[PDB]
């Protein structure tokens, strides 16, 4: 039909950037005057709402995405034709671009932001405004998208199905080990190196000498 | 503002705070209120908290809603760390120039080396004006003035953003000149060598020569402007 | 007509749009992982104008900085012979930081960008990258690469930094503007004394504080480089395993 | 009937008596190795009622405790799909400890069992084992397994512990009963100060001391778990080598 | 004849538990009043006797066991019949059960016991009562039994003979590296994991499909 | 012709031991009275001369040796006859003996020497007399010889040519990681073993078993 859709990716990119934009805006407006005393009841309504909401909302969002993808798993995966595999890979490269950006937000943006809010309070708790967004929002979110990209490849692509790419395995799981080292040389998930190389190998296979050498030198 | 949550017995048996006073509980942007007071260094200093041999005086406030112009404790101008002797009392004061319009709850604060923050009393301090109007300023030894709120930020961007753009050039260059997939596949097959080999390396050696030259220049210039400079003053 | 692509345009079209998607997802990605690591280790020296001294800062930052530039190089050069590894990481970081310093240190909390601006890395990154370009060797990079990376750091920062090392007299004491910017724009939790900047020793002789710092930064960067290059390799692993 | 056994009884009989011999020799075995390791590291917080505080003890013990549970699991579940690994090790320790506290700390030297009783592990041990039973994955156990193990620790000790955190007034000072038990039954070498129990800090906020401890103990036990799983594996090695 | 004896194992179990029972009793009686001043001459007769006895007694006991087992080594070991190999394994599982218990005493009992004696003296030397039993008795003892089990298997079983099981190698030798860290994460001997797995592999081989699948599912 | 020359090795040995002998003698005479105040101008003429001279001199001497050896590389190296290979090996054993001694001076003599000069000054700089000789002389020198021996083998011996012996690679490069339980270059173990493997091969059963048991 067509190998390259993208429609879904843009749904993801837009649906996300928008959301954080809202959140960053909101925290501009209720960070300042509303999240400075944690013992105040204006904190229970504007910040402790978010924490108590998003956790069970993330948890379900997670298992849902997992469960669903395994359900709609392709039960005769080895049969996939070259054009459908190609299409399935370009979906996976999609999932990784939305993963990419979920990472940006939750690891750079809301992470170093907590750095500036440290210099703004002396601290009431470890449920500060930035902690809520950084630790209990942005991190779990990019952690869900991750599990997604992982389950999706596991249930659509022969290679990733029957196996467990270690690179990928790491990328999906590493996220549950950011809590230690520390409360905020090192063990990290650039495992995406392995995963794009594994994607790239399939793409090199899925063109005969025809595409390979000829079309591209 | 979190004093509430700190351990009760510790707030009681470290710093004992008295006669704390705020010049004015309202200021204009650029208008120069002052917070002062006295503190007695409890005599049976808890184990939990470093000895106050190294401490630092502070305005407990949500960011630079007030610039601090100066501060003093134990009869010294104290922009650096100072020793507090167990059992004695010290007097302090902080000169606070309004900056951001609102109603902030401003505290006297001292932090101990291996201790953490100890928060004194705090009073609401209505500021009014437009932040756009806030200035410093400050005088160099050479005699000139500079508005701190803005000084130097120009020059910074001037050097950072060009280089970031340079960095992004370098990347977009190689990218669209030999693809990811193309170059992957080339490498994956025999070669490689198609992907690089001079005069790709001529580009490199040149780009690098310019980079270093861009540095020696930028150095020498910024060395001519500001040919004085001293190291950060600490201790 | 060129299966599993129909046209030659359906091929070359999908290639050029995957080439972007990777380049992008890969961009951050490493930016995400690099930033979290760096911020967690090299702080701190990078947040504050009043940490950027002559000893600690131009030592810890090149050393902690070379990490992802090494692994990123191990990734782009070995698999694609693309000589932008180090720059791909260095830039990643800078954006990530700058965006935050602007949008948050300033935008949200309002510290002047004169207080909260990052360390300059792109010049070193370039040196690193071109040394791997010229010699094709990571071993040569690891030596003459990282040694450059170390040396160039302070030189390439000076242009942004000099400005703030101008001297002011304050209440009968000397300060640099930088000390002042720090002192002025009040940080709830940052007592001078937490700093970790040079404070003098009896074993200093000169007049030498920066060159030593930079050469030291240089030689140590050599080991970090290796370790991180082979970690870049271990991270590029396509190994598939059978059970969990 | 079935060579090298004569009867079907001579088979099924020998099988069932080796099954015991294994389970026993394996039981201790790991008890010995678990105890020594654990006694050496987690002390100490385990011997004394006046070390069992809110911060240290519920941190170090989970973290030091999960080690052999993870390694015992690696052995029982991978080779026998038997879901009792953690419990096999947790109990092992407890028996080995309790025996000692009774026969020695008390039988030989006469410290009241109220002073010298061990930390309760069997509840977490079970959570840990059941997680590996349900998911068949060590990866999942590592995460939701150890995170449970972490959080359940204080809870499952409280029943034995509360009784001693009742307040007494001694010479115009407040003590818990535990403190006093320690104070009373005189240890030749154990000056309060050696303890390593919570003593307060300015960065405590609440009213939170135990929750944070356990969560911390949880998230750290994830790492210990992994490591000790693959070490449980490394130790399971049937490799034969040629010379020494 | 019969594969499963056990008679020998009981000889070991009984001969040991008894001995430690005696020793623990003895130390109840001479620990208290006799082993509190090491400068007293009552210490030379009740405690420093044991130390000076057991070491050369252990040393000979050790080499004896080793030498002897190597001598009575089966010089045509590859010939062993499936019934004799099965008997030989069930002896080896025996050795390990006597090892198991020699470990329990030496590593848990007399080891954690030293912890309580630490709180009973301020110390005259490092030849306290418990140190004599723990370090210079219980440890060497289980260390001999280990060397035994190892040598026994080496000279009776084709597999263990010609080779050096790594697991076993460790289990026998690790004992000589308990003295360091400390003189009074980590490196340990659960090497028995590999040894019983090596034993278990021979048992699974020594039954045809007949025993294997059939008799047992 | 002959497998075993040695003439070249003695040129090395003699040309080195002499030079260091001169240098040590020099530092006896100008170390004492001349190299105690680094702010004095007698320091600029007697010690800071050497520093500024040797480094570019070492740098050129280095690249020279390497460039040259690569150039004079044997372009048909697999062809080498068993007698020529044996000669080439015995040259390579030479290089290593000149290396061995350049190591001794650089890493034992002038290194532990700095430990005694440490107890003779309180320090003006890190360009002390000993530091000049130790770090900027003896070390670079042996480092050059190493790269020499490495390049020599690389361009004369089928084995070392096409490959990169790991031991040898280390031996030649580890020198550039001395500036920063330990990490060291006894990589010569592997290299002599690599040399010994070719010697064992270049004798038939004839030499091997027979001539030598
Ligand atoms: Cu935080
Ligand atoms: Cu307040
Ligand atoms: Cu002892
Ligand atoms: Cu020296």
């Amino acid at each position: 039909e067509s190998v390259v859709d993208l429609r879904g990716m843009w749904i993801g990119l837009v649906l996300l950037n928008v959301f954080y934009l809202i959140v960053r805006i909101y925290e501009q407006v209720f960070g300042w005057r509303a999240g400075l005393d944690s013992f105040a009841p204006e904190f229970q309504t504007y910040w402790m709402s978010i924490l108590w909401t998003e956790i069970p909302l993330e948890l379900v969002s997670g298992l849902g995405l997992a469960g669903y993808l395994w359900k709609t798993r392709d039960r005769n995966v080895d049969a996939v034709t070259p054009r459908e595999e190609m299409r399935r890979l370009v979906v996976l490269v999609q999932w990784l671009v939305v993963y990419g950006i979920a990472i940006y937000w939750g690891a750079s943006f809301f992470t170093e932001q907590d750095g500036t809010w440290h210099m703004t309070v002396i601290r009431d708790t470890d449920f500060t405004p930035s902690h809520i967004i950084e630790f209990y929002m942005s991190y779990p979110i990019y952690s869900v998208i991750a599990v997604g990209a992982f389950f999706y490849a596991k249930t659509r692509i022969p290679y990733f199905a029957h196996g467990y790419s270690l690179a990928f395995l790491i990328v999906a799981i590493g996220p549950f080990m950011i809590i230690p080292n520390v409360g905020l040389f090192g063990w990290m998930a650039l495992g995406v190196f392995g995963v794009v190389l594994q994607i790239l190998m399939r793409i090199h296979a899925l063109v005969g000498k025809e595409g390979v050498k000829l079309l591209t030198e | 503002h979190g004093e509430k949550s700190q351990q009760a017995f510790l707030r009681m048996r470290t710093l004992n705070w008295y006669d704390v006073q705020w010049s004015k509980t309202t200021v204009n942007v650029n208008e120069e209120m002052v917070l002062s007071g006295k503190v007695h260094v409890f005599s049976a200093w808890p184990q939990a908290v470093a000895n106050p041999r190294v401490s630092f005086l502070n305005a407990g406030e949500p960011g630079p809603v007030l610039v601090r112009t100066a501060q003093f404790i134990g009869e010294q101008f104290a922009p650096r760390s100072v020793s507090l002797e167990i059992g004695k009392d010290y007097a302090f004061s902080i000169n606070l120039r309004g900056r951001r319009a609102g109603r902030w709850h401003v505290h006297a604060q001292i932090n101990v080396e291996g201790g953490g923050p100890i928060i004194g009393p705090g009073q609401w301090i209505e500021i009014k004006g437009d932040m756009k109007d806030f200035t410093d300023p400050v005088t160099l030894l050479d005699g000139s003035t500079v508005d701190l709120e803005h000084y130097g930020i120009s020059r910074v961007y001037a050097w950072h953003l060009p280089w970031m753009a340079v960095g992004a050039a370098w990347i977009f260059f190689w990218f669209v000149r030999k693809g990811i997939i193309t170059s992957y596949i080339r490498v994956a097959e025999g070669k490689a060598d198609d992907v690089i080999g001079d005069d790709d390396r001529r580009i490199g050696a040149i780009v690098l020569a310019l980079t270093i030259l861009a540095t020696i220049v930028g150095y020498a210039v910024t060395n001519s402007t500001f040919p004085r400079t001293i190291p950060l003053q600490a201790g | 007509a060129v299966g599993p692509f129909n046209s030659v345009a359906e091929a070359a079209g999908c290639v050029q749009t995957v080439d972007w998607m990777l380049l992008v997802l890969l961009f951050f990605a490493v930016l995400g992982g690099y930033h979290v690591h760096f911020m967690l280790t090299a702080g701190d020296w990078d947040f504050w104008v009043d940490w950027k001294d002559r000893r600690m800062w131009p030592t810890v930052v090149p050393i902690l900085g070379v990490t992802f530039c090494a692994a990123s190089q191990a990734f782009w050069w070995v698999n694609f012979r693309l000589p932008f590894g180090a720059v791909f990481a260095a830039l990643g970081l800078l954006i990530g930081e700058w965006i935050n310093r602007y949008v948050n240190f300033w935008g949200w909390t309002y510290f002047p960008i004169s207080l909260v601006f990052p360390s300059a890395l792109i010049v070193p990154a370039i040196w690193l990258d071109v040394i791997l370009l010229l010699s094709g060797s990571y071993v040569i990079t690891a030596v003459v690469g990282s040694l450059g990376w170390g040396l160039l750091f302070y030189p390439n920062n000076w242009p942004a930094i000099a400005a703030f090392h101008q001297a002011t007299e304050q209440h009968g004491q000397l300060m640099t503007l930088a000390d002042l910017i720090g002192f002025h724009f009040v940080r709830t939790s940052m007592p001078e004394y937490i700093r970790m900047v040079e404070r003098g020793t009896l074993r200093t002789f000169g007049k030498d504080v920066v060159p030593v710092a930079a050469f030291f930064s240089g030689f140590v960067s050599m080991m970090v480089y290796f370790l991180w290059w082979f970690m870049g390799r271990w991270y590029s692993t396509t190994k598939v395993i059978d059970t969990i």
